RNA sequence: AGCUUGACUGCGAGCGUGACGGCGCGAGCAGGUGCGAAAGCAGGUCAUAGUGAUCCGGUGGUUCUGAAUGGAAGGGCCAUC
RNA sequence: UUGAGCCUUGAUGUGUAGGAUAGGUGGGAGGCUUUGAAGUGUGGACGCCAGUCUGCAUGGAGCCGACCUUGAAAUACCACCCUUUAAUGUUUGAUGUUCUAACGUUGACCCGUAAUCCGGGUUGCGGACAGUGUCUGGUGGGUAGUUUGACUGGGGCGGUC
RNA sequence: GUUUAUUAAAAACACAGCACUGUGCAAACACGAAAGUGGACGUAUACGGUGUGACGCCUGCCCGGUGCCGGAAGGUUAAU
RNA sequence: CCAUAGGUUAAUGAGGCGAACCGGGGGAACUGAAACAUCUAAGUACCCCGAGGAAAAGAAAUCAACCGAGAUUCCCCCAG
RNA sequence: CGCGGGGUGGAGCAGCCUGGUAGCUCGUCGGGCUCAUAACCCGAAGGUCGUCGGUUCAAAUCCGGCCCCCGCAACCA
């Protein structure tokens, strides 16, 4: 299936370029979440501006929604307990604010129920993915990081 | 492929997937030729009417500008001055009783015999060594008949045998790829009206599956 | 009432026909099955019965421009 | 109809054939039997019932 | 036994019959071929049984018809299954 | 992992007899081999034991028909046609495994609410299996409607239209 | 013991025991524009269902014809 | 948190009785074809539902034929 | 209303692609064997491989038709 790129997918291709992709990993994801378009050069411009009309509705919360973040996204090393020991292994967290702080030493207040979890819950010193809101459909990653014992 | 360099300096003249009109084509088939002995353009019919049934068994042959793409030596046997008539018309030897006993023992010269039925009472005894060849005259295909001098003629003037094989197909000539291919166009008509007149009489509905065109070990050209 | 939750397009009754000629009312009922969506004012997802042509509404104008319109005709969803 | 009905066209091939009582089912024999041909209303030999 | 195909084409006054459908027989005219030296004669078998009305669609010719009209599809006639 | 199918590649032919594994079929005398056979031996392999393929010692353009003989029929050099099957490439399916940006949970917990209904919320487990509807073929009294001629000095075997 | 209201009161029907074919649990089985509920809060020592008929001790032959299960070796062969 | 599930009550609107006609949704069978089965009974019968003085229908992606007619309906014909 | 196969001493079957060429089992008439009878084995006798066309030097055979058999089979008004 040829198509034209319409978002930061970087291990698929770039933005803009023309790529060959399989026509229901695109009918599925790429085209109804607004990524790529059927490349033809005549009728590329409208869905584009089909998407920017959609923009429109959080344009402003991608510019300011962080009041630590007021013109660029951020990234964060957490500094919040990792509540381990040195094989690496816990019992987790029940706690909405009780993980991915990175402003602990700080007069800084966690977000409640802003966190998001992309693969499960930390039961682990592990790497793993971990993001916080600043608007409902967007979000920010933390680095997750080994802190006392 | 693998493929011989005879034929891969060819490929560096034409397509391997293409079937060239035949009416646009008239420069390149004299082109493509690479061989020590003269190319042919020869069609390839499928048939039919029935692939087992021998009633529906197609067979005769037809009058071409070129023949088989050479003239033919024709033998006569006719006793009397009908034979000087088929001399004079296209025969280049006369046979007797006297040319019976070379043709058994196993030496002949021609391509094609033709007797008058008085006459073939002698050659009705050589109907065994005659018979592996395709040589032997008929009747019943008319190369027996007192008019020999016309008889002859008519293989002289250049005629194309046929008959189909196995499961209903049927192959011949049609010119030598350094001949005028202006005139393909022309004579492959006049094989085809020739071999459509000859329908089997129990044959039904249809005649011709699929029809092919192609040079000797090389590409095919298009209809 | 078992519809594409965006069309409203209902089970009905006809004719049908037999494998040969006669007829046979049986009662009509068109595909379905549940899909979940993102919605933006409830901050939330839902899932929602949709199908044949009601889904494609979607695919030409958007989960934002189709699902908007919801929550008005008494919708349990 | 356990008859086996044959048709046979003139002489010249020209107009309609002419269908026959004659039958092909019980013996082998010659279909020629010279009937009217009534694009020339004469009496000419008839031929081949395919 | 010789020659031979009238196991004819197109028309038909009519004659016999059953309640009718329908069944049986047909002078004779016109076209053409066949037998006979010829006058004359041939629309089969010594006669009577040997076969389904129609609706359907197929098959081969025609150019009567054919929704805007020049073609076409489909029908009608002609010739048939 | 493999079923079917299509190209590519390579070889099919010994009724039977001897010099001889005459494919079909139509042509035809100069055409083909220079890691290339000949020919007797220590070897490999298929075998219908004739033949062929490969290796080494070697020798290095032959060889063959026609000649000579065998047979209805030929036997250098060649189109065209056809077998059974694997791998390289590939069209389309099936079984199995695995991931999960589709869908299930007869999993739990939290909130409504110190509600063994249920939704929502958080997190685990399943997973394109299932499930539900749809169309075409097969099957299918489980269910619904309907049919099943007349004469016969009565029925029935027989006779009959 | 049960029984055919007002013409047979039983040799009829029913519990026992035996046999067999299904069914791993969201069971097979069942009613329903379909949830749900009954199976069952049961677990193949349970449950469904059809035979035969408490008890004691037992149960010969035929798989060509009928049905059912696996294959379609060999035939006939749909849809699309 | 933002939000949503959920909870009040201010103002207005609905609700029930209806006589036929009107439109919408569901929807047969006996019967007829002198068989019976596509077809017919018939969108009748009846059940469900709303509204006006009436209701329906409407301002051509109509209907024609090389000429034109120019929104919809009601009656007599076209035509058994 | 169709298609496949078949026609062979007295009964039932061969086959094909060795065309120059009738094979068989079973019975019958007789032996081997045997104390006979059973089990197994093999000599002898008797027929137009139907029938009309066709190719040919030549077909029961192959190629076309027919008929009687042996197995399978379908439709419009």
């Amino acid at each position: 299936m040829q198509v034209i790129l319409l978002d930061k997918v970087a291990n698929l291709g770039s933005l803009g370029d023309q790529v060959n992709v399989k026509a229901g990993y695109a009918r599925n994801f790429l085209v109804p979440q607004g990524k790529a378009v059927p490349a033809t050069k005549k009728n590329i411009e409208f869905f584009e501006a089909r998407r920017a009309e959609l923009e429109a509705k959080l344009a402003e919360v991608l510019a300011a929604a962080n009041a630590r973040a007021e013109k660029i996204n951020a990234l964060e090393t957490v500094t919040i307990a990792s509540k381990a020991g040195d094989e690496g292994k816990l019992f987790g967290s029940i706690g909405t604010r009780d993980i991915a702080d990175a402003v602990t030493a700080a007069g800084v207040e966690v977000a409640k129920s802003e966190v998001r979890l992309p693969n499960g819950v930390l039961r682990t010193t592990g790497e793993h993915e971990v993001s916080f809101q600043v608007h409902s459909e967007v979000f920010a990653k933390v680095i997750v990081n080994v802190v006392a014992e | 492929a693998k493929l011989t360099k005879r034929m891969r300096v060819i490929r560096e003249k034409v397509d391997a997937t293409k079937q060239y009109d035949i009416n646009e084509a008239i420069a390149l088939l004299k082109e493509l030729a690479t061989a020590k002995f003269v190319e042919s353009v020869d069609v390839a019919v499928n048939l039919g009417i029935d692939a087992r049934k021998s009633d529906q068994n197609v067979r005769g042959a037809t009058v071409l500008p070129h023949g088989t793409g050479r003239s033919v030596r024709v033998a006569v046997f006719t006793q009397g001055a009908n034979a000087e008539a088929a001399k004079a018309a296209g025969a280049e030897l006369v046979g007797m009783e006297d040319l019976a006993d070379q043709i058994k023992k196993g030496e002949m010269n021609f391509d094609v015999v033709i007797a008058s039925p008085d006459a073939m009472r002698v050659v009705g005894q050589l109907g065994q060594v005659l018979g592996p060849r395709g040589l032997m005259p008929n009747p019943k295909v008319g190369t027996v008949t007192p008019n020999v001098a016309e008889a002859v003629k008519n293989a002289k003037a250049g005629q194309v045998r046929y008959r189909n094989d196995k499961n209903g197909i049927i192959h011949t000539t049609i010119g030598k790829v350094d001949f005028d291919a202006d005139k393909l166009k022309e004579n492959l008509e006049a094989l085809l009206v020739a071999l459509k007149k000859a329908k089997p009489t129990q044959a039904k509905g249809v005649y011709i599956k699929k029809v092919s065109i192609s040079t000797t070990m090389g590409a095919g050209v298009a209809v | 009432s078992r519809v594409c939750q965006v069309t409203g397009k209902r089970p009905v009754t006809g004719n049908n026909r037999s494998h040969a000629l006669n007829a046979t009312k049986r009662r009509f009922l068109p595909n379905l099955h549940s899909h979940r969506f993102w919605v933006e004012s409830e901050k939330r997802f839902v899932t929602l019965r949709v199908s044949a042509k009601g889904m494609r509404v979607i695919d030409k104008k958007g989960i934002d421009t189709v699902l908007a319109e919801l929550r008005a005709r008494g919708e349990k969803y | 109809g356990i008859r086996e009905k044959i048709k046979l066209v003139s002489s010249a091939g020209t107009g309609h054939f002419y269908t026959t009582t004659k039958n092909k089912r019980t013996k082998p024999e010659k279909l020629e039997l010279k009937k009217f041909d009534p694009v020339v209303r004469q009496h000419v030999i008839y031929k081949e019932a395919k």
